[PDB]
C-alpha cells in the first residue's frame, strides 16, 4: 500500500482554531516520512517523549491524532503529560502514560495584524478541572460566589472566554505560536 | 407591542438638586429572581449616546454616582433621556424628555424681515417672523393676514442649548406663491411668552424697502 | 473598543444600499449586538438583531415588526465586519443607524421568536442614510431687509437665508469667522417636496449699518458651489 498521506493541510490552514476549541481529525491506511518538517527557520524543538524523533519513519503505528491551535509566547513549556498551571488544567489536558509529542513554530508574520487581533480565544475560569484529551466548548457563564448569575455581567460574574492580544510590535514572551499536537498508539 | 410613556415632558433643572424622570410600562418586568429589565440612557447632542444605568436599580460603569437607580415592578424613577424595555422584540425607547436647565425668565425679541425684490420675480414669497432669547415652551406663534388665521403653511425650528448665557431661538417661516401675496399688503406675526402681560403685535406693510 | 462604520450615501427607493461595520480594540464573533436606528425628528427605534456564531450552535435573527422579513442582515468573523444589506426603501425610513453593542455576552432562555437581553453598553458613530427621489440641487442665498424695533432702536437683526439647496449638511460662515457674536444656526426642516429651508442671522448694532460691510458665505462640499452675497438695507 502507498498513498499520499494528507500531512499538509493539518499545519498549513489559513486560520486555525482557539485553544478550547481544537479540532480533531483521523487518518489512516497512508505512510508520510517526518523529513518535511525542517523547512521553517524559527521551528522549535520537538523534545518528544518516549519515541525519539530520529526513529520516527520506521516504526508502524496505527491511527494519527492530529489537533492544532494558537497560543502565545511562553506557553509551549507548559504543553506536557505531567503539569500544571492555567492554559493546562483547563483547556488542553495530556495523560501521563501518552506517547507522542507537539510541534510548535512562530507564527508572528501570520496571526497578528496591524490592528488589535482578537479571533483566537482562550478560557481561563471554570469550577473544576477536565479530564485529558476533552474538548469543553460552552457559553455558560460561572459563579464566583452567592449570587445567582442568569447571564447577567457584574460583580462575581465572569466570562470564562478571554481574548488574546496580539500586536507585531510585542516582544517574543508575547508573540503568537502556532502548535499542532501529534498523539502515537499501537 | 407596548409603548412606554414618561411623564415629565419638560422640567427646568439645577446643579443644587438632583432631578427627578419617570418612565411608565403596561406590563410586568419583574420575571424570575426580581431582574427588573428596564435601562437608562444619556444622549449627548451630536454624540453617540451611551449606558449609564441598567437593569433597574444596578449601575454600570463611568457614572458620576449621582444617577442612582430605583424602581420596583412597573415603577421606575431616577441632553436627552431613554428608557429600555427587554421583555418581548420591540424596544420601546423614550419620547420627548430633554433635561434643559433652569433660566430667567426672559421678554422676546419679536423681528420680522419683508421678502427681497429678487424673491419677488421668482413665484415664491417668503417671510420669516422670529424671536430670541427666552424661556423654551412657546410655540404658539402663529402668522397672521388682514386679521385672518392661516394654518398648515407654517414651520418651526428649535436651536439647542448655548454654552454662553443659555438662551433658545426660534425660527418661525412661512411660505407663499407670488399670486397669494400680490393680493394682500398687510402681514404680521403674533409673539407670547408667559413673562408678558399682554401679547406684542409687529406689523408691517408693502411698499418700502 | 470603539466603533466605526460608514457608507451612507443618497439612496433611491429601492434597490441596495451598502451598509458595513467594523470592530477594533475588542473580540467581535463572541459578542452578540445588534442594529438601532434614530429617525432626525423622533427618537430611537428598534430594527432588527442577529446572535453570534460560537455563542449558540443555532443562530437567532429577529426583525421589527414593520420590518419583519424585508430586511437582510448578516455578520462575517473574519476581519470584524458586520453587513446589512437592503432590497427596498421607503420615504419614511430615513433614519440615522448607529452600530449597537451589548454586554450580555452570552444566549439564554431565546427561542427563534424572542430573546431578552441586559444593555448595550457602548454605540458606535452613526451614519447618515438619506432617500431622495429628487436629485442633487445648487444653493441659492437671498438676503433680507433688516429691521429695528425690538432690543431697543439701536439694534437691527439681519442675515442670509438659504433655499432650494441640498443635502441636508451645508456650513454657512459670517465675516468670515470674524463675527462670531450672536450668532445662531439652526437645523434643517423637511418640506413637502423634499427640499430644505435655513437662515442665518447675526444680531448687530443699528450704529453701523452705513459703515460696516456685511458678508455671508455658504460652504456646501456635495454640491461645490461657493456663493457669496452682500446685504443692504
Ligand atoms: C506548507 O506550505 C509551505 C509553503 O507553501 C510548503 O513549503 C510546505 O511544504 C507545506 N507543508 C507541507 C507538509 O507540504
Amino acid at each position: 500500500i502507498t498513498n499520499l498521506c494528507p500531512f499538509d493541510e493539518v499545519f498549513n490552514a489559513t486560520r486555525f482554531a482557539s485553544v478550547y476549541a481544537w479540532n480533531r481529525k483521523r487518518i489512516s491506511n497512508c505512510v508520510a516520512d517526518y523529513s518535511v518538517l525542517y523547512n521553517l527557520a524559527p521551528f522549535f524543538t520537538f523534545k518528544c517523549y518516549g519515541v525519539s524523533p530520529t526513529k520516527l519513519n520506521d516504526l508502524c503505528f496505527t491511527n494519527v491524532y492530529a489537533d492544532s491551535f494558537v497560543i502565545r509566547g511562553d506557553e509551549v513549556r507548559q504543553i506536557a503529560p505531567g503539569q500544571t498551571g492555567n492554559i493546562a488544567d483547563y483547556n488542553y489536558k495530556l495523560p501521563d502514560d501518552f506517547t507522542g509529542c507537539v510541534i510548535a513554530w512562530n507564527s508572528n508574520k501570520l496571526d497578528s495584524k496591524v490592528s488589535g487581533n482578537y479571533n483566537y480565544l482562550y478560557r481561563l475560569f471554570r469550577k473544576s478541572n477536565l479530564k485529558p484529551f476533552e474538548r469543553d466548548i460552552s457559553t455558560e457563564i460561572y459563579q464566583a460566589g452567592n449570587k445567582p448569575c442568569n447571564g447577567v455581567a457584574g460583580f462575581n460574574c465572569y466570562f470564562p472566554l478571554r481574548s488574546y492580544s496580539f500586536r507585531p510590535t510585542y516582544g517574543v514572551g508575547h508573540q503568537p505560536y502556532r502548535v499542532v499536537v501529534l498523539s502515537f498508539e499501537l | 407591542d407596548i409603548v412606554l410613556t414618561q411623564s415629565p415632558l419638560s422640567l427646568p433643572v439645577t446643579p443644587g438638586e438632583p432631578a427627578s424622570i419617570s418612565c411608565r410600562s403596561s406590563q410586568s418586568l419583574l420575571r424570575s429572581n426580581g431582574y427588573n429589565y428596564l435601562d437608562w440612557y444619556l444622549q449627548k447632542p451630536g454624540q453617540s449616546p451611551h449606558l449609564l444605568i441598567y437593569l433597574g436599580s444596578n449601575r454600570a460603569s463611568g457614572v458620576p454616582d449621582r444617577f442612582s437607580g430605583s424602581g420596583s415592578g412597573t415603577d421606575f424613577t431616577l441632553g436627552v433621556y431613554y428608557c429600555m424595555q427587554a421583555l418581548q422584540t420591540p424596544y420601546t425607547f423614550g419620547q420627548g424628555t430633554n433635561l434643559e436647565i433652569k433660566r430667567t425668565v426672559a421678554a422676546p425679541s419679536v423681528f420680522i424681515f419683508p421678502p427681497s425684490d429678487e424673491q419677488l420675480k421668482s413665484g415664491t414669497a417668503s417671510v420669516v417672523c422670529l424671536l430670541n432669547n427666552f424661556y423654551p415652551r412657546e410655540a404658539k406663534v402663529q402668522w397672521k393676514v388682514d386679521n385672518a388665521l392661516q394654518s398648515g403653511n407654517s414651520q418651526e425650528s428649535v436651536t439647542e442649548q448655548d454654552s454662553k448665557d443659555s438662551t433658545y431661538s426660534l425660527s418661525s417661516t412661512l411660505t407663499l406663491s407670488k399670486a397669494d401675496y400680490e393680493k394682500h399688503k398687510v402681514y404680521a406675526c403674533e409673539v407670547t411668552h408667559q413673562g408678558l402681560s399682554s401679547p406684542v403685535t409687529k406689523s408691517f406693510n408693502r411698499g418700502e424697502c | 473598543v470603539q466603533l466605526v462604520e460608514s457608507g451612507g450615501g443618497l439612496v433611491k427607493p429601492g434597490g441596495s444600499l451598502r451598509l458595513s461595520c467594523a470592530a477594533s480594540g475588542f473580540s467581535f464573533i463572541t459578542y452578540n449586538m445588534n442594529w438601532v436606528r434614530q429617525a432626525p425628528g423622533k427618537g430611537l427605534e428598534w430594527v432588527s438583531s442577529i446572535s453570534s456564531n460560537i455563542l449558540s450552535s443555532t443562530s437567532y435573527i429577529y426583525y421589527a415588526d414593520s420590518v419583519k422579513g424585508r430586511f437582510t442582515i448578516s455578520r462575517d468573523d473574519a476581519a470584524n465586519s458586520l453587513f446589512l444589506q437592503m432590497n427596498s426603501l421607503r420615504v419614511e425610513d430615513t433614519a440615522q443607524y448607529y452600530c449597537a453593542r451589548t454586554r450580555s455576552r452570552s444566549v439564554r432562555n431565546c427561542t427563534s421568536a424572542t430573546c431578552p437581553v441586559d444593555a448595550f453598553d457602548l454605540w458606535g458613530q452613526g451614519t447618515m442614510v438619506i432617500v431622495s427621489s429628487a436629485s442633487t440641487k445648487g444653493p441659492s442665498v437671498f438676503p433680507l431687509a433688516p429691521s429695528s424695533k425690538s432690543t431697543s432702536g439701536g439694534t437691527a437683526a439681519l442675515g442670509c437665508l438659504v433655499k432650494d439647496y441640498f443635502p441636508e449638511p451645508v456650513t454657512v460662515s459670517w465675516n468670515s469667522g470674524a463675527l462670531t457674536s450672536g450668532v445662531h444656526t439652526f437645523p434643517a426642516v423637511l418640506q413637502s417636496s423634499g427640499l430644505y429651508s435655513l437662515s442665518s442671522v447675526v444680531t448687530v448694532p443699528s450704529s453701523s449699518l452705513g459703515t460696516q460691510t456685511y458678508i455671508c458665505n455658504v460652504n456646501h462640499k456635495p454640491s461645490n458651489t461657493k456663493v457669496d452675497k452682500k446685504v443692504e438695507p
